[PDB]
């Protein structure tokens, strides 16, 4: 699942992504997103950022000490 | 007084306000659970909207799903209809929460969710124990123990009602959305009490294919489409048991209203409970001519 | 002028408030002794983004994709019908 999005985030593309990757049929657990998500930010994609947010990242959760202070 | 009376119904409350909360027992008789709910609790209510959603954690929020969420939770609100649900602080559930939330903030709206005493791990045992770490914060009702639900469903649909029309009888809607065995199981059980239940195709798999429906290998294809994964993973004797069971579904085709795609206009929830509503009291041949 | 009368009433309540006559007597004094609402905003802001949302969406073109849909619905019909022409012959 974690190579899957990251090919498909390395292109600008938001309905295939959302059809295919959150389709619901295999759980993908909202702990998992944190990594690519950080790419998300710095890849310059606010609709990806949306995508995790409405998938159930926890944002305060993911800005921990830590990524903040290497962000 | 009321809890004098609790350690004889039920002993082995926990009441907690951060709220209040109970043990449930199988051989619990609804009549006097509603009873006691109505003597101390809470008032009796014009309409009950009960929500099916998966036990399983992992949930999609789109935005169509989220407006139409938000429409149900208002009109609940102006009806002030009871809701049940699951309530274990997981996806649609949590949403549902944090729209109560929102609509109390800005007369008041009822949230019972009951759920399994099992599948929840922290013990808060009692006077008024209460502890913060599955279960839900928004809820105001929970309470912990399938069976019990319906069985509830079913004797305040047979209680009399002296307003709200509908000839005597509640309306007790049943709601569901979203792709699931158990969401399957409970839909059936309720179409058996002859509840009229409405489902939205946007999102949910099993929803999406029970719309399309609307013979054996045509249900096959639909459900490998729409549930590749677990048609895969589901074992050869799960597959004969989801066919009847979505089968006996389809038999009563007057009772289950879906919604469409193309509708988009404000008010879609509304119409389809009213229509919903409006079969079942016309078909039901009893107080249906008048 | 709005700006202005606020930098004046501000100025104004900011002050001892006291008329220009009797001031020094509080010069003097003064020299010898001296999250509901968040809730309801955040409430708000979604409502507002809701309102921007449905302004957006009022362009009302969902015609031609209700008229697609038709037309895929159509095709599938076609198919199915010569699918069946097919198995009959």
């Amino acid at each position: 699942w974690n190579g899957q999005l990251k090919l498909l985030l390395e292109w600008n593309q938001l309905d295939l992504a959302s059809d295919e990757i959150f389709t619901n049929d295999r759980r993908w657990e909202s702990a998992d997103l944190q990594e690519v998500m950080f790419t998300a930010l710095i890849k310059d994609r606010p609709k990806f950022v949306r995508l995790f947010l409405e998938n159930g990242l926890n944002l305060q959760k993911f800005l921990t000490n830590e990524v903040l202070t290497e962000l | 007084d009321l809890v004098n009376f609790i350690q004889a119904n039920f002993d082995a409350f926990g009441d907690i306000q951060f709220g209040k909360y109970l043990r449930l027992s199988c051989d619990t008789d609804s009549e006097t659970l509603y009873e006691l709910l109505t003597q101390h609790w809470h008032l009796k209510t014009p309409n009950l909207v009960i929500s099916v959603t998966g036990g399983a954690k992992n949930f999609a929020l789109k935005p169509r799903m989220r407006k139409i969420f938000s429409r149900l939770i208002y009109i609940a609100q102006s009806k002030g209809a009871w809701i049940l649900t699951g309530g274990t602080h997981y996806g649609l559930m949590k949403y549902i929460g944090e729209v109560v939330r929102d609509n109390t903030i800005s007369e008041n709206i009822v949230a019972i969710g009951i759920a399994a005493w099992g599948m929840v791990s922290n013990r808060d045992t009692l006077f008024s124990a209460q502890y913060i770490m599955i279960l839900d914060n928004n809820h105001t009702h929970l309470l912990l123990v399938a069976k019990l639900r319906n069985q509830l469903e079913k004797y305040i649909s047979e209680r009399t009602s002296q307003d709200s029309n509908y000839g005597g009888k509640i309306p007790i809607v049943c709601f569901a959305q979203g792709g699931g065995r158990e969401t399957l199981k409970a839909i059936n059980t309720s179409v058996k009490s002859k509840i009229p239940c409405v489902v939205v195709e946007g999102s949910g798999q099993i929803a999406d294919v029970i719309a399309s429906l609307v013979t054996s290998s045509m249900v096959k294809e639909k459900l490998v489409r729409f549930l590749p994964r677990t048609v895969s993973r589901l074992p050869e004797e799960e597959i004969e048991s989801w066919i009847k069971w979505l089968k006996e579904i389809l038999e009563s085709s007057h009772l289950l209203t879906v919604i469409k795609m193309e509708e988009a206009g404000d008010e879609i929830v509304s119409n389809a409970i009213s229509y919903a509503l409006y079969k079942a009291f016309s078909t039901n041949e009893q107080d249906k001519d008048n | 002028w709005k700006f202005q009368r606020y930098f004046l009433v501000q100025e104004y309540c900011n002050r001892l408030n006291i008329p220009f006559p009797f001031v020094v007597f509080a010069y003097f004094y003064m020299v010898v002794k001296k999250n509901e609402t968040l809730a309801w905003e955040g409430v708000m802001k979604e409502n507002y983004l809701v309102k921007i949302n449905t302004k957006a969406n009022d362009n009302s073109e969902e015609m031609r994709h209700r008229f697609r849909q038709l037309d895929s619905k159509l095709n599938d019909l076609k198919s199915l019908l010569k699918e069946i022409a097919n198995n009959i012959k």
